[PDB]
């Protein structure tokens, strides 16, 4: 009952649309650092 | 000074025999037994130590001289068997599939071994000759060897892939392993539990005697297969009742110690000479 009809978008009036939540799945890769002194790395030693 | 090691002792063939010495060896030595827990369990007692001690006293040993020791079983006694004691008699119950470990224990205690340490993760190790073995003792001694050729590359096995290593004794408490003498080897032995020593075999520890209780004579103390000598210190008595076994021991103790000797005792209760 208004001027604005057939506009593409998503207003903030009722975004949930009766849903408890919107979900998304996927894979999540990470290459972050970490301290590992438990190695105490000088074993690759040459057995002789 | 030496004790006279390189000086001859001219004797004679007409000197008269000096008289008996059984009394003095009884009054000096200390007899000592190693029996399984099964023996006490079947005896169902706890004054039996006292009864046996008094029987030995009537047999001719002073009171504080017979010492009893208990081990759970042969394989568990095999892990560092410390003979804390002077005349050792190891009663040993035979049961099938314990042939090899029982023989290994008999070898280890009957013969004197000079053992050096081994650092498994670092160095390769040979066996010098016929008298050398590797003795591995601990809670779980799984031994996997990889022999190396002239080019330091394993034969039948790659030094990197431990699966290809040839297993030579798995999950024993004691393992006396021989390998072809003159080839370097890489060993993968579970260093947390088991410890492995490079042991030469000196002459016989002619103090401890082993009394097998069950089946036929099987103890091949000599790892070489061409020879299976029978030592007088390896006795074998059939049985049904542990009380009968102990009474036989007490009755015939004089003969057993006459077979054994006292001079071959070491200060350490350890069953080998650790020479670092
Ligand atoms: C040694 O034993 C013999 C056995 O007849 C005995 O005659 C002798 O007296 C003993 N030696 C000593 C010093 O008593
Ligand atoms: C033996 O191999 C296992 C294989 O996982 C390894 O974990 C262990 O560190 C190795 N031990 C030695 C002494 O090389
Ligand atoms: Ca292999
Ligand atoms: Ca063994
Ligand atoms: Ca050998
Ligand atoms: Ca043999």
């Amino acid at each position: 009952r208004t001027r604005t009809v057939n506009l593409y978008g998503l207003p903030a009036a009722n975004p949930n649309n009766g849903n408890e939540y919107y979900e998304i799945s996927g894979r999540f890769s990470l290459i972050s650092l970490v301290p590992t002194n438990d190695d105490y790395q000088t074993p690759i030693m040459n057995s002789v | 000074q030496n004790y006279g090691l390189n000086i001859p002792i001219t004797g004679s063939m007409d000197t008269v025999y000096s008289n008996s010495t059984r009394e003095e060896v009884f009054l000096t030595s200390t007899l000592c037994l190693y029996y399984p827990t099964e023996a006490s369990t079947q005896i169902s007692d706890g004054e039996w130590k006292d009864s046996l001690s008094q029987m030995f006293l009537i047999k001719g040993w002073p009171t504080g001289s017979v010492y009893f020791k208990e081990y759970s079983n042969i394989v568990d006694f095999s892990v560092d068997p410390q003979l804390y004691c002077d005349y050792n008699l190891v009663l040993m119950k035979y049961d099938q599939s314990l042939e090899l470990d029982m023989s290994e224990l008999a070898d280890l205690i009957l013969n004197e071994w000079l053992c050096n340490p081994m650092d498994i993760t670092l160095y390769y190790y040979q066996q010098s000759g016929e008298s050398n073995k590797w003795i591995s003792m601990g809670s779980s001694c799984t031994v996997k060897v990889c022999p190396l050729n002239t080019q330091t590359l394993g034969i039948g096995c790659q030094t990197t892939n431990v699966d290809s290593f040839e297993t030579v004794a798995e999950n024993e408490k004691l393992a006396i392993v021989d390998v072809v003498d003159g080839i370097n080897h890489k060993i993968n032995l579970t260093t947390t539990t088991c410890t492995i020593r490079n042991c030469k075999k000196l002459g016989p520890r002619e103090n401890v005697a082993v009394i097998q209780v069950g089946g036929a004579n099987i103890l091949d103390i000599t790892a070489d297969p061409t020879t299976n000598p029978q030592i007088e210190r390896m006795m074998r008595v059939n049985w049904k009742r542990w009380w009968q076994v102990f009474y036989t021991i007490v009755d015939y103790i004089n003969q057993i110690v006459q077979v054994m000797s006292k001079r071959s005792r070491s200060l350490n209760s350890a069953a080998f000479y650790y020479r670092v």
